């Protein structure tokens, strides 16, 4: 994602030609070095994708505010380095989580939409949009469960706010994850 | 059988397996209810047939039950903070 | 096959004994049994069928086709020693 941003079709093509080169190397190992079980080009890449997705998740879960901030935030004064207790989870509000929901959506979209087509060489094995949705939800759901448990001890947001969050989460799961 | 796993909760990182214990529900079929202190291991201990069934189930690498079974038996303590390999 | 899908060594599917290679072997074995029987000149069909060597071979073969739940039940019923004291807790 960082090395071949979707915003550069040229680096998406160099990316495509890179995976064509990596198939060409796997094929050299298989054919010229005559190796019997060289690293399979789809699994090699799937690791790299999982890697890039997990780096994405870590970075979003730690920097939710800076990211949601700059990428969408409904108040320009809230785009910057909001406190770490609001770039990761807040006990005061549910807004970090509404923000994290939108981050997750956006990434799964870019993966589904720019990268799944760029990286079609193993289409059967490598739906970048699905690998994205799974990885990101998994990492999310853990974090969200602990958050809701934490809110429950403090009850600083109103009942209503958690009901609103429930409809958003209900929607999100029932969209991407289910 | 119950498989009881202790894990360290780790946002940003990964939730490290601290240890694993197996309880056979054959025992409970007599006991009805049991208080027990399960000692935790680093990996589950196996015979040739467990290891044969496991290598067979791992070839069913699209069956979700097999995947989760294989994954679950193949869970071991992420070694660190107190050690890697157990005894059987 | 420890190495290629019990163990960590290769992200290959190992390729099981496939239904066709389960057959072929089960038929090779019936032929070997007929050979060792040699129309009564060799070993009795009864010794050969009761052969623990053959029964063991058949058992291992039977595992390679068995259903996921049945493999899992087999695991729980066989791994009885996963319930009598962890060592190095």
């Amino acid at each position: 994602r960082n090395n071949f941003p979707a915003s550069s079709p040229e680096r998406l093509q160099d990316l495509k030609s890179t995976v064509d080169l990596l198939t060409s190397i796997t094929f050299f190992r298989m054919k010229v070095q005559e190796l019997q079980s060289p690293p399979r080009a789809s699994q090699v890449v799937k690791d790299c994708v999982k890697a890039c997705l997990n780096s994405t998740y870590e970075y979003i879960f730690n920097n939710c505010h800076e990211l949601y901030g700059r990428e969408y935030q409904t108040d320009p004064a809230k785009k910057g380095e909001v406190p770490p207790e609001e770039q990761g989870p807040s006990i005061k509000n549910l807004d970090f989580w509404s923000k994290l929901i939108t981050l997750i959506v956006s990434i799964i979209e870019e993966d589904k939409n720019s990268y799944t087509p760029c990286l079609n060489q193993f289409p059967q094995e490598l739906n970048v949009g699905k690998i994205s949705a799974e990885v990101m939800w998994s990492l999310f759901a853990q974090d969200m469960k602990y958050a809701m448990e934490e809110h429950d001890k403090h009850r600083l947001c109103k009942s209503a706010d958690y009901m609103n969050l429930h409809f958003k989460v209900k929607w999100l799961y029932n969209e991407y994850v289910a | 059988e119950l498989q009881v796993c202790v894990k360290d909760y780790c946002f940003a990182r990964e939730d490290r397996t601290v240890g694993l214990a197996v309880l056979q529900l054959r025992e409970l079929a007599q006991r009805g209810s049991a208080a027990c202190w399960l000692p935790l291991g680093r990996r589950i201990h196996m015979d040739d047939t467990g290891l044969t069934v496991l290598r067979i189930l791992s070839q069913r690498s699209n069956d979700e039950v097999a995947k989760e079974f294989v994954k679950l038996k193949s869970d071991t303590r992420s070694a660190e903070e107190g050690g890697a390999a157990p005894a059987p | 096959f420890l190495s290629k899908l019990k163990d960590h060594m290769v992200r290959e599917e190992a390729k099981s004994l496939t239904p066709k290679q389960c057959a072929v072997v089960e038929l090779a074995l019936d032929t070997i049994k007929q050979y060792f029987h040699a129309g009564g000149v060799g070993l009795k069909k009864t010794f050969l069928e009761k052969s623990p060597d053959l029964q063991s071979l058949r058992y291992a073969l039977s595992l390679y086709t068995q259903a996921t739940d049945l493999l899992i039940k087999t695991f729980v019923q066989t791994q009885s020693a996963q319930g009598s004291g962890v060592e190095d807790p």
